[PDB]
DNA sequence: CCTGCATCAGAGCCCAAAA
DNA sequence: TATAATGGGAGTCTGATGCAGG
RNA sequence: GGGG
């Protein structure tokens, strides 16, 4: 079918590369492609030349070079294996003493490697980074909240790499410095750099009373050296201060370059601020035996100049986004690798004094497991590197984008408020308004906006075009957020005439102030709408039209969108479903030009130009970390001719490149019956019947047999005391036979573990000699089937020792893995959602002869209750249905730009064009109108809908473009009472499915010091019942049902197994008994040394042990 | 005010212990207590 | 006598919780 | 069981209460 | 990180 697109807005520029802050910033820190003279100092290399020289005796560091996969990345992910390289590095011994060089390439361990889409392997699971937003490193100065007229200036460096300073002016009138939370007074700090009296009154001075209240005579009464002493002794009380020692601690504080890190942000902010330049990173020097000052000076000299109100002095809100910068996954990485190279480090230096000062190479010298350690460490356990999102392909794209607050160097849950997680004005055009959680973590974690990239300091900048006079030009400028301030911003919708802004009056922006400007003063203009949010917010059509609250939950679900069979694109898009496919790299395209020589379900072989014959092979039916199937299909027939960028293959959850999150269905607004109650659906089964809304799902199951202190566990096909009923569809060494159904209870994997010294009791001994079958030495602890789960078993991998390739975890002989899938149909209690936040489960299935239907027979698929728009105030999913009801009958799909898109008036031109086809179809077929169509216009005139005296094909065209129809009720056959608004909507199925869901529990698993039953489905569970159920029951009075949730059904140990008995003998359940966990308290206390006594009505004391702990 | 303030804190510790039979040499210890092992597991777990 | 000032103990529920 | 070796490395915000101090 |  034809698409029509709609919008006046010419975009300059396209998206960047969407995964781009991934795949950019970790190339830049490995440099692998880059020949080693010619790396510049950054990421590992600059890690490297940080550490090296190591002092005694020198090891020194020539370069290093990153080697080739020991594995591809489809084999990795196979054996849960990391995807990664092996690291060199080349060093040179140097005897400080001697003269002596020995120089080796040393083994430094793996490094993992980032595929082509921004994700990593891990152990065999696809693992995502989440970029880290913090402060940025600098100079800032925030007012003192207890004196009105006194400022505080914080000196903050990038994390773990220094400490915090806080410069707050006391009350005495002497400017004191703060650091690691002691205070001192800041003269005495000046006179160890070397300062004089006058040096301070002569540059500063010019405040009367403050320059005057920072100078104390007796700090001016000692040298330089003395004042080092004096002030070492106010830091560490109780060590010696000797004066190589004072020194060593001063200097690794404040002027090392290795123990105090600025940023490269830093030095730019503090050089830009102050208005000084810094010959490093560090706030000091140790120059000629003696330290000068760089940062002290002139952040005291700002400090007096802004209580004094003198002009160019300004406090810094530390929310806005130029003083607030991200830490990507090179950032990331690098810091936790700079961890692991001073680790190695120690190792060096303590093995330059053991053993022999000479019988050494760098070979021996290096013990790389620390290094290994720090980058393992970090890769498989940090609180930015995630299990990725991969439902669908759109879950792993904006996985990747994502922007967190918390982590390892930024707030807590418990440590976080309200400035932090408000939309600043800054966001404008970097991060999303949108796109972030509901509940606690509200404003902490953000998405990456459309068209942000961050720079090289870590700033996000946006794009904006430039205006010179009111011509607008080409030129595209990505500003941070402290240079988009100085300028005035057109809105991007301002009308144009050619190049010429056209509109007398303009609506701009300065410093995110709204205002109304002349052409004359406009400086930029906004690149597009997109820009401002994130790329979910910018996938749903109408936006300008829906309540954020609910635009929110229209973003976040389309990430738990499960891929469907049927899958199709909506029929009203924003145009950027295109783009998502094609970045996400889900889909495949053509590398150049050529012809398509074979296509096959497996691979697809296409002849370029260039005579080479390249052959695609395609991913089949493979299990994401969510168990929805990823699989491509071939899009082309043998011999199609193909250009450069044309599709081969569509990915999961997109047709014919767009993306598909759900399908089209053909849905009216309504109540019925009460099964629309609350935000539940009612729909059709002529969904399942064509097969909507299924999709394939894989589950994934694995046993180990291993070596044991009583024998081996072997995987057999032989297990004591089954019958041949239960073994059907198990292969000849034990394993279930590819193909076959597999239900709950059903053995997988057979195994058999050899049985302890309980080695049957009596009672089975007299047992086993009546039927004459000796006690078997093994037990059957075959694999079987989870209740509720099950489907047809499509793979078998068997791993076991001995094996090529493979080589278990220290006692495993061998690990089988079973892989089973399951073709889910739509069910009532599966979840439903459109991009506009409506939400709900399927509560009914009507057959088709219920489905309320059209005048010529047509029935609708889904009915949504009216009631859920008018408190959610979302209603672009009203305009999407209109334009949705034209497209069906005119055989057409809409993209509508958000803010630049299909407006009233143009959707009422194409619903008229369609109400021919619904109609004059009719009138030429030999029908007129009907009966009950006269009726409910009749109903409308009294509701004003239809002007009163106009034929009966008039009345009905103008309800048409109110986008209201004529409804039949299949049940009755009169029609609704009025008419009823019909259209085709988009709606996806999303990832909350009952059959995961649905769980119950008899008895079960009990843990090890409460006794009390376990949690959640995997492990057979009991429900929580917690202290707010408790009040529950309280408050109603019912104390022997409360107490049975205390004992019998929980922790009571004598009555649970009485309970039981009693049940399947027809008895009541008796009375219950002392619950365990109470028990497990009173031993606890005595373990403190405290007496917990149960006493009687008579103050004796009561045994609540029955004899067994009393001697 | 403040005496009679002191006083009566120390005083309450005095009869408390006064009242219940507790000595005040209690509050250190000589035999530290053990708890039992079930509650301080040594398992295996799956892995071996 | 009274007031700064520190050290401490608080910060919702249930479910997945992908180790 | 024997050259001599002699002092360490490292990280929010609320309200209530019991304390050394103008 | 995700559901209400
Ligand atoms: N205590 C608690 N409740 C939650 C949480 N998450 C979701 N809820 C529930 O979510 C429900 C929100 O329901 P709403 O749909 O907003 O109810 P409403 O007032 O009718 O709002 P509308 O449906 O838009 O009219 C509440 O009833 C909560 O019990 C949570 O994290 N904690």
């Amino acid at each position: 079918m034809e698409i029509k697109r709609f919008g006046r807005i010419r975009e300059v520029i396209p998206l960047p590369p969407l995964t781009e802050i991934q795949v950019e910033s970790y190339r830049r820190a490995l440099q692998a492609d880059v020949p080693p003279e010619k790396r510049e100092n950054v990421g590992i290399q600059a890690a490297f030349r940080e550490t090296f020289p190591i002092e005694e005796l020198v090891l020194d560091f020539l370069e290093y070079r990153l080697g080739e996969p020991p594995f591809p990345q489809d084999e990795c992910r196979e054996k849960d294996l990391t995807y990664q390289a092996p690291l060199y590095a080349r060093l040179q011994l140097i005897h400080k003493d001697t003269g002596l060089i020995k120089e080796d390439e040393v083994f430094l361990g793996h490094i993992p490697l980032m595929t082509e889409d921004g994700s990593f392997i891990i152990n065999g699971a696809d693992r995502v980074i989440v970029s880290q937003i913090h402060r940025s490193p600098g100079v800032y100065f925030t007012p003192d909240p207890a004196r009105p007229g006194r400022y505080i200036a914080s000196i903050i460096p990038l994390p773990k790499r220094g400490p915090w300073i806080d410069l707050e002016v006391e009350p005495n009138g002497v400017v004191s410095m703060k650091v690691n939370k002691r205070k001192f007074p800041l003269v005495l700090l000046l006179r160890v750099l070397g300062y004089d009296q006058e040096t301070l009154a002569r540059e500063l001075g010019a405040y009367g009373e403050l320059v005057q209240g920072l100078m104390d005579e007796s700090v001016f009464a000692m040298r330089p050296e003395e004042a080092l002493i004096r002030l070492f002794t106010l830091l560490r009380p109780g060590d010696p201060p000797k004066r190589d020692k004072a020194v060593a601690y001063v200097y690794g504080l404040i002027a090392d370059p290795r123990r105090y890190d600025l940023g490269e942000a830093g030095r730019y902010k503090a050089e830009e601020k102050l208005g000084i330049r810094l010959s490093g990173r560090t706030l000091a020097r140790f120059e000629d035996g003696e330290f000068k000052d760089e940062v002290f000076l002139p952040t005291l000299r700002y400090l007096f100049a802004l209580t004094a109100g003198v002009p160019g002095h300004e406090v810094d809100d530390i929310d806005h986004l130029g003083n607030r910068r991200i830490r990507t996954v090179g950032e990331l990485m690098t810091d936790q690798f700079r961890v692991g190279l001073a680790r190695l480090a120690r190792g060096v230096r303590e093995r330059m004094l053991m053993g022999s000062e000479d019988s050494l190479t760098p070979a021996k010298l290096v013990n790389s497991r620390p290094l290994e350690a720090a980058i393992r460490e970090f890769f498989s356990r940090s609180q930015l590197s995630q299990f990725k999102d991969e439902t669908n392909p759109l879950s792993s794209l904006r996985h990747k984008r994502r922007i967190s607050a918390l982590g390892p160097g930024g707030l807590t849950r418990e440590r976080a408020g309200f400035d932090v997680r408000d939309v600043h004005r800054t966001h404008y055009g970097r991060i999303c308004p949108v796109e972030t959680p509901e509940g606690a973590n509200i404003g902490l974690i953000t998405s990456l906006a459309a068209y942000a990239r961050v720079d090289e300091l870590g700033f996000i900048r946006t794009p904006y075009r430039r205006v010179v006079g009111g011509v607008v030009t080409d030129e595209v400028v990505y500003m941070t957020a402290t240079e988009e301030d100085r300028y005035t911003i057109a809105q991007a919708n301002t009308p144009l005439e050619g190049n010429r802004i056209a509109a007398e009056r303009v609506v701009a922006r300065r410093k995110g102030e709204p205002v109304i400007v002349s052409p004359e003063e406009v400086e930029f203009m906004d690149v597009s709408p997109k820009q401002v949010f994130s790329v979910n917010t910018n996938l749903i059509p109408f936006l300008e039209h829906d309540d954020a609250n609910r635009a929110l939950m229209g973003s976040n679900m389309q990430t738990q969108a499960v891929p469907l069979i049927r899958a199709q694109a909506p029929v009203v898009m924003t145009g950027l479903e295109e783009r998502v496919v094609r970045d996400s790299l889900a889909a495949l395209y053509a590398e150049e030009d050529g012809e398509v020589a074979k296509v096959d379900g497996n691979r697809i072989v296409v002849r370029y130009e260039d005579g080479r014959l390249v052959e695609y092979p395609l991913r089949r039916f493979y299990r994401s970390n969510q168990g929805t199937a990823l699989d491509q299909r071939p899009r082309v027939v043998v011999g199609q001719r193909v250009r450069k960028g044309d599709l081969l293959a569509d990915g999961p959850a997109s047709e014919n490149g767009f993306l598909a999150l759900g399908q089209n269905v053909l849905v009216a607004i309504m109540p019925f019956d009460g099964y629309n109650f609350e935000d539940a659906i009612v729909i059709s089964e002529e969904l399942l019947k064509r097969d909507f809304y299924t999709s394939i799902h894989i589950e994934r199951y694995e046993i180990e047999a291993r070596d044991t202190k009583l024998g081996p566990e072997r995987i057999t096909r032989d297990i004591p005391h089954l019958s041949e009923a239960a073994l059907r569809d198990l292969d000849e060494e034990g394993v279930v036979r590819i193909g076959a159904e597999v239900k709950p209870g059903d053995i997988l994997v057979g195994r058999t573990s050899f049985k302890g010294e309980s080695e049957p009791t009596p009672e089975e001994r007299l047992l086993r000699s009546i039927f004459g079958e000796k006690a078997r030495d093994v037990k059957d602890t075959s694999l079987r089937v989870p209740p509720g789960e099950g489907g047809i078993v499509v793979r078998t991998v068997r791993l076991r020792r001995g094996d090529p390739g493979v080589e278990l975890k220290p006692g495993v002989r061998e690990v089988v893995r079973v892989y089973v899938a399951q073709k889910r149909k739509l069910q009532v209690g599966d979840k439903l959602a459109n991009r506009h936040g409506n939400k709900g489960v399927v509560a009914k299935i009507l057959p088709v002869e219920d489905m309320p239907h059209l005048p010529d027979g047509t029935p609708v698929d889904v009915i949504l209750n009216p009631l859920g728009v008018p408190s959610r105030m979302n209603l672009g999913q009203i305009l999407e249905t209109h334009l949705g009801l034209a497209g069906y009958f005119l055989g057409q799909r809409y993209i509508s730009p958000i803010f630049d898109g299909a407006k009233e008036p143009e959707i009422k031109e194409l619903l008229a064009q369609a109400f021919e086809v619904y109609f004059g179809k009719r009138k030429g077929e030999g029908f007129g109108v009907d009966k009950r169509e006269v009726e409910v216009l009749r109903r409308a005139e009294k509701l004003g809908l239809v002007t009163p005296g106009k034929t009966p094909e008039e009345q009905l065209k103008e309800l048409f473009l109110q986008g209201k129809v004529v409804l039949y009720d299949g049940r009755t056959g009169e029609p609704i009472e009025g008419p009823i608004v019909v259209g085709q909507m988009f709606i996806m199925k999303l990832y909350h499915m009952v059959e995961d869901k649905m769980h119950a529990r008899s008895t079960g698993p009990y843990s090890l010091i409460t006794q009390q039953p376990l949690g959640g489905k995997a492990q057979f569970g009991g429900q929580r019942f917690g202290e707010m159920e408790v009040w529950a029951l309280e408050a109603y009075g019912a104390a022997h049902t409360l107490q049975e949730m205390l004992t019998l059904k929980s922790d009571d140990i004598e009555g649970r197994n009485a309970a039981y008995e009693a049940i399947i003998k027809g008895e009541d359940v008796p009375e219950p008994s002392v619950p365990e966990s109470f028990r497990v308290l009173v031993k606890e206390l005595q373990a403190l040394a405290l007496d917990v006594q149960t006493l009687d009505e008579k103050d004796n004391p009561v045994d609540i042990f029955e004899g067994l702990a009393s001697k | 005010r403040a005496r009679r303030a002191k006083a009566r804190k120390r005083l309450e510790v005095v009869r408390a212990f006064l009242d219940s039979g507790n000595r005040p040499e209690w509050m250190i210890l000589e035999a530290v207590p053990v708890l039992p092992p079930d509650l301080r597991p040594m398992v295996q777990v799956d892995g071996g």
